[PDB]
């Protein structure tokens, strides 16, 4: 039947319905003579949901009729949304008019079963010198980036997007990046004038809508991927699409502003009683099945720059391979700024990778984590003090530093330098040289923004 | 020798006297967060 | 009507429960649906209640109504090598579960009088654990440490290496993702262990009654064997987010908040379920089969996992939980950066049931690894200069070097007692002073493997018996000094 | 172009009209819906295209491309970034000037961190030479 | 008369009376048809009293009736009572029968008036060499006990049991605050097997126990101590009893979730508002009034490792007297390992134990720390060093470092040694013997475990 | 003259009983009332002039002048002065007496550090010999 607003406090709207027609839980609800819909959150008893606004609630008071579609929100799930952006209930907002497709699916649906998980079998080349190594990818896994505001996680997505995306044939990739404005423009812009637009769709929504919006933009890029994965062409397979999406946190930020205001109690740091459920139902839709398979990456922000924080600590066991980038590397000049440390892949096993990169990843974190903790010694007492022994780590740590970075294709507008790509054989060749104690008389300053062995060589060589 | 073992000894005096100002410092900031984190969950389930 | 009961809430998992005059504690309500619920709360004039399922099909004004039956699982011998949920229902897809007889899930621990002192011993493949902080049949030990080092290998290899021992093993993992179960499963299956295993799962995806009530599960399926005159063996993979579950689903209930928002009773919660791993007298036994077995007692062998933030193992769970246990397992991040594999903190790694928890041989010979790690810890700091020190110290600090790289090991490779043995005789009489310290893994690996095809025999006397006798020392000497003579690494 | 004097007063103003008015209390004493606050603001400075100008301006102007520049200021506490609300307004911005007490006492004059000042756009935003 | 149970939230239960009769604070009530019995903690209008329940409470509907006792919970005390093991209402576990006693005395009484007990001080003689050297303890007194497993904790209780009875014809009481059951177990059967058994009382409190059973349990084994010390014998005298109590930091953690478990505000840093009142309310009764006396043996956990912490901070404001018990003395292989420079006392003056003593102490004190700075160096460069004095310094230290061992009574059975009750004299004498430099001469393995000073002359005459 | 032999236990029975009258806790250890409470008491230590002493009595003493002293008692925790309580007492009264106790286990009894205990009227009172 048809209800009333009884209240509005900024985004959380109850409305109140009659006897025997209250809809259930995600029942959109569609309020006549605006362009608002409303979502059911939780049920109060005596035929009064409390519901979040998808939309502005500037325009509307108290007493208006609503009308209840007894569907979830169901978004348009097929081959014609290859090519265009549309904004969360699925409204094209390209001015490229309407989309022919009529098959739609709901965004809220179950987890797959403990009978059909599929494991992963084969590595991922991604041309980064730090991630190759230190951190290996394989197909149909979950990546996650993890930094504090300022450090660099955009730049180092859209070299992924850049370095695989581009090359592997038939992906069907799915975009659910949502950034700055002023990013996202330049990205359709610039996906567009290279002709690849054409199998890619993107679900796109910014910082400044209501907390209604920012809370469920996650599940429609979800639902995308999901329907393309699952389908089969004739002799065919789902084409492995692969997701994409940079706005993990504000599905937790808009759930706990709203929080208060549904009457949930305060909890740990004042997060939210249910985040550990709330980010697991979320987290866990995007896997591989026996039936396809869905390559993911993720940036993860770091309220503080603490990664004791309850929202990023909880999303560590959800992620198979985990990148964090830390603000003092970045302060220092060396890019991309990912700690070495507290980096790890569960990919990084004697029988995956084979013997002579896990000895090499090992060697390296042995020798930068002892080099870790000779600083205050050197403070207290001077260097010359420290045995020899010592001072070849400090320098081979300091020159490690520095090997692991290299100049990017996409930020080239910052620093102005040509971009580079370098091979996994390259990378492991050059570090088994450096850690046996070759190319100890290259200066520390050689390594910087050099990329490959060789273009080290030569850079040595022009100073 | 004897300068050395100077040095030594009063960079043992300056090191354990920090200790001691550290564990101090340590333990008054422990209490204060817990304090604090307290007042604010009470005054956060009063609210509701 | 008393049965009769009505809905007036469904929110964020939670059912407020009308009418249901004279209700009880725990008893389970049907809720008009394949789902079922339990009665936590009972106030004046609603009873609360949790949904054990999926609570999206739950509306207001559907009916409910009383079972008047405690919440129970299928227990038995037929559970072995199935994985379930926290209710007992197979999710393996390999077929009904023939299950044979029941048993409640929450119990009390036999009493003081009808106990017994843990003789009885535990092995883990790990000579880092095995000689230092020695595990027995009915203690229950912690391990605790930071995320991603290695708490879960040191779990797995346990049961792993209970093959040939006749010790039942339980796995209970909550609040992970689904991938790292099937993972672990077909790990497990992959050895052969799955034969005396069980698993129950509980994943993220799935509401916090059942990553709250999981390890109670488990524990009572754990208990069947040990009231039998039988053993068994229990880990839970992590407590931390049962106690994270629990706190959710009480600032629900809008319980009294306290410390880090606990509620009341965090305490109790877990005191209770780790009260009940426990050794019975055989009395006890023969009071409980009636007579059917004699001669016999049992033990339940419990290893909880803890996860700390940052190392602090201030806060207020590692703190309520390691004033329980009889012991603490310590992992470090550096440690494990550092190359040490096992990983352990021995200053700190405590075991409060000692040697009276070894056979006779790992007692007569561990004494020697912890004097030679208490002296290097003392000595450590004087590596630079080492000349100045007097030749007796210079030797201390070389065994301790020697010692402390023999403790690595290798995951899914857990070692016997008489690998154990042979290792510390050969340790402890001094044979590997000439040895590189590089070369320690090599050297220990190579002699072990030499003995296994050239002593077997021995070898299986020292694992059956375990008693150590001249003779048996005479025969390991001997056969080092081979080894020595004639073998290149 | 626009700049603000401060919005760290704007932020304690509208917690105090949030909390005479009864709504929920949040972390640091804080109220909800603070980013929701600096970030309403702050994304209404855009550069928008000739179409829109022509639309807006039902061609009384053509060929015309308009703009916006902003520049908020905020303050902080004992000279850290890492603290929640600056954190909150460094995430919404396209870059971030920082000027440090150590150095202004140190007579470098405007006191300007190299290091932790960046800049967004880049040199999209500059003259050739 | 009769109430009924009308709210069951996990331990708290409120019971609802008729207006006119509402049982005070602190007293118990039992519910039929159940082993179940109810005590007062706080009391609320409407005639409702909030009460915590002794036991579990799964399988307890609401509207059951309760019957009032109208007294706190009484405990059976008497001479039937020894040996024997009892839980917080005097139930027996050990199945072995029903205690005798008829006779019952509440928990709750009001403290000793102000000039009810008078007191000198006056020295309680152990018959321990250490302890009565350097810590002697005070009738009356209570004394704080420091150290975990592996150092004999157990054997020095029991050997104090012994020497109690034997040289002042006092009983002792026994009361475990939260302890675990398998160490409960091991404890009862050694005494048992040592024949000490006989002359004390058990009380147990399990930590599977809800924490409303773990609190009031000090309180419990207080009763019997206190009856026992107002026994008259003949020609009046009273008694000497002892009181231990396994750990008062669990007893105010008990108190602390019991605050919590009601809904009281925290107090500073997560502590209860009321907690120095409690700890007064117990530890105030333990004095020396006129017709007898009773002292007290703690154990004290400290949290964090800080005594600026609350509790360690309400607790040492009553203690007279602290034993450390150190792993590094019992790893030598001297017991009792007792350390001879951490601990202290307030009895260790020139006035109330004598100059003599007061400056023996002192001696032998300052002794050991000039040993304790001396043996890092003689650890790491050894005793080549030349330095007569100090070498001098070093054997009187090793001589008084074995003195101060000797052998006690519990181990006779397993030892086949017997025990020596030494008197305080013959430790003053052969102190200030060893210290004036008369016994040069003898050995040092001839103080080992040797008793008294003249055992040693002998001893080392049949060497 | 009047000595209290310790306020430290009298602010710690105060925040009892105002915490289990349901008042905040507050970011502090104590509530800030504590202050008030003890500044009230010290604030009635003084000396009085002859007239107010004739003009109270009636006239029944001339020439006197009344007098009343103060000698509370503080405890501190490991020789923090820096806490709530302490400072509080420290700041409203006209003199410190600091009794070491490292002095104390040294031997040196009465143990009183004369670098940081200081008087305000000293110098007045003392006789002339
Ligand atoms: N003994 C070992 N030798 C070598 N690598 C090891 C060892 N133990 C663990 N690892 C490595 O540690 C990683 C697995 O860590 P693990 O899952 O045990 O940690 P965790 O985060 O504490 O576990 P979980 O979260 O599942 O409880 C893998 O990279 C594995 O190779
Ligand atoms: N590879 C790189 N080379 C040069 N500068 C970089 C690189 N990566 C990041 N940066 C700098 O770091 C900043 C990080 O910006 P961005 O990644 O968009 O924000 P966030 O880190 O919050 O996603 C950029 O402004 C850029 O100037
Ligand atoms: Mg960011
Ligand atoms: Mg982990």
């Amino acid at each position: 039947s048809s209800g009333r607003i009884i209240q509005i406090i900024g985004a959380v709207i109850d409305v109140e319905f009659e006897r025997t027609s209250v809809p259930k839980i995600y029942d959109a609800l569609q309020v006549d003579g605006t362009e608002t819909t409303l979502e059911v959150q939780q049920q109060l008893g005596d035929g009064v949901v409390r519901t979040i606004a998808m939309g502005s609630t500037e325009g509307l008071k108290r007493g208006l009729t609503v009308t209840s579609t007894n569907a979830p929100i169901s978004v348009p799930v097929g081959t014609a949304t290859l090519g265009r952006i549309m904004d969360v209930l699925g409204r094209p907002i390209d001015e490229a008019g309407p989309v022919a497709t009529e098959e739609r699916l709901p965004i809220h649906r179950q987890a797959p079963s403990y009978a059909e998980q599929a494991a992963s079998t084969d590595l991922l080349e991604t041309g980064i010198k730090v991630i190759d190594l230190l951190c290996p990818f394989a197909k149909g896994g979950k990546v996650g980036l993890f930094g504090g505001a300022g450090v660099g996680k955009t730049v180092n997505m859209m070299e992924l997007i850049n370095n695989i995306a581009k090359a592997h044939s038939g992906l069907s990739v799915f975009a659910g990046v949502g950034e700055r404005t002023r990013e996202g423009n330049d990205f359709y812009h610039e996906m567009k004038d290279s002709n690849v637009l054409d199998k890619v769709a993107m679900v796109y929504g910014q910082m400044n809508e209501p907390p209604g919006n920012r809370l469920r933009v996650a599940l429609t890029g979800l639902t995308m991927a999901e329907y393309f994965r699952d389908e089969k062409d004739e002799n065919g397979k789902g084409r492995d699409v692969l997701l994409f999406v940079d706005n993990i946190y504000r599905y937790t930020l808009a759930g706990t502003e709203v929080s208060a205001l549904l009457g949930r109690m305060p909890s740990a740091v004042g997060y939210q009683p249910t985040l550990a459920e709330e980010m697991g139902v979320l987290q866990e839709r995007i896997t591989s099945t026996k039936s396809g398979s869905i390559t993911s990456i993720q940036a993860v922000y770091v309220p503080a720059d603490d990664l004791t924080d309850p929202s990023p600590a909880t999303t560590f066991a959800h992620l198979d391979a985990t990148v964090v980038l830390s603000r003092d590397i970045a302060s220092s000049g060396i890019y991309p700024a990912i700690d070495p440390l507290d980096s790890t892949s569960r990919q990084l096993d004697p029988l995956v990778v084979g013997q002579e990169h896990y000895e090499i990843a090992r060697a390296v974190q042995n020798v930068l984590q002892r080099y870790k903790e000779l600083k205050d010694i050197i403070a207290i007492l001077g260097m010359d003090e420290l045995a020899e022994e010592d001072k070849l780590v400090v320098y081979r740590a300091r020159k490690i530093q520095r090997f692991f970075s290299q100049p990017f294709h996409v930020a080239e507008v910052f620093t102005g330098a040509p971009g580079k790509l370098v091979p996994l054989k390259e990378t492991i060749r050059g570090f088994k040289g450096l850690l046996a104690g070759e190319y100890d008389h290259i200066p520390e300053q050689a390594f910087y923004m050099v990329g490959g062995i060789d273009e080290v060589i030569a850079k040595a060589e022009k100073l | 020798q004897s300068a050395r073992m100077v040095a030594m000894k009063a960079a043992t005096d300056n090191a354990g006297q920090l200790i001691k100002d550290l564990q101090l410092i340590y333990n008054k900031l422990r209490q204060a967060a817990i304090t604090q984190e307290i007042s604010e969950i009470v005054g956060g389930a009063a609210a509701v | 009507a008393k049965n009769e009961g009505t809905i007036v809430m469904v929110s964020d998992g939670i059912v407020r429960i009308h009418g249901l005059a004279d209700a009880m504690y725990g008893e389970m309500i049907e809720f008009d649906g394949g789902l079922f619920g339990m009665a936590l709360n009972l106030e004046q004039d609603s009873v609360g209640a949790v949904v054990l399922g999926n609570y999206l099909s739950l509306q207001e004004g559907q009916k409910a109504r009383c079972t008047g039956r405690v919440l129970e699982v299928p227990v038995g011998p037929e559970l072995l090598g199935r994985v379930v949920d926290a209710l007992g229902n197979p999710i393996d897809g390999k077929g009904p579960i023939d299950a044979k007889l029941t048993d409640a899930v929450e119990k009390v621990a036999p009493g003081v009088i009808w106990r017994q002192s843990v003789d009885q011993p535990v092995q883990t493949g790990y000579k880092s654990v095995d000689t230092m902080i020695p595990v027995g049949r009915g203690q229950r030990e912690l391990i605790i440490g930071d995320r991603q080092t290695g708490k879960t290998a040191m779990a797995i290899d346990a049961i792993i290496a209970q093959k040939n021992s006749g010790i039942k093993c339980v796995y209970v993992a909550i609040g992970q993702k689904q991938s790292t179960i099937a993972n672990v499963v077909r790990k497990l299956e992959e050895t052969g262990a799955m034969a005396y295993t069980t698993v129950v799962a509980a994943a993220a995806a799935d509401p916090a009654a059942m990553q709250y009530l999981a390890p109670y599960s488990g524990c009572t399926m754990g208990e069947y064997f040990r009231d039998r005159g039988e053993d068994a063996l229990i880990i839970y993979d992590d407590l931390s987010k049962q106690a994270v579950a629990y706190r959710q689903i009480s600032l629900l209930l809008r319980r009294p908040p306290g410390r880090e928002a606990y509620p009341g009773d965090v305490f109790y919660l877990h005191s209770r379920l780790l009260e009940r791993a426990s050794r019975v007298s055989a009395e006890y036994v023969e009071k409980f089969t009636n007579g059917a077995v004699t001669g016999k007692t049992g033990s339940l062998t419990a290893l909880p996992i803890i996860e700390t933030q940052a190392g602090d193992v201030s806060a207020f769970v590692p703190t309520n939980v390691i004033s329980i246990t009889d012991g603490q397992i310590f992992l470090e991040t550096s440690l494990f950066n550092a190359g040490i594999r096992p990983a352990v903190n021995a200053g700190i790694s405590v075991s409060r049931v000692g040697g009276s928890a070894q056979t006779k041989i790992i007692k007569k010979l561990s004494g020697g690894i912890r004097t030679a790690l208490a002296q290097y810890r003392e000595l450590a700091a004087f590596a630079q200069f080492a000349s100045d020190l007097d030749e007796a110290t210079r030797k201390q600090l070389e065994h301790g070097q020697r010692v402390t790289e023999l403790m690595k090991q290798k995951q899914y490779a857990p070692y016997s007692i008489a690998d154990q043995a042979v290792s510390v005789y050969a340790s402890n009489e001094g044979y590997m002073a000439d040895v590189e310290v590089k070369k320690i893994v090599d050297f220990d690996a190579a002699l072990i493997a030499y003995f296994r095809s050239e002593y077997a025999p021995l070898m299986k006397q020292i694992d059956e018996t375990g008693d150590y006798n001249k003779d048996i020392e005479a025969a390991i000497k001997a056969g080092i000094e081979s080894f020595k003579a004639t073998q290149t690494y």
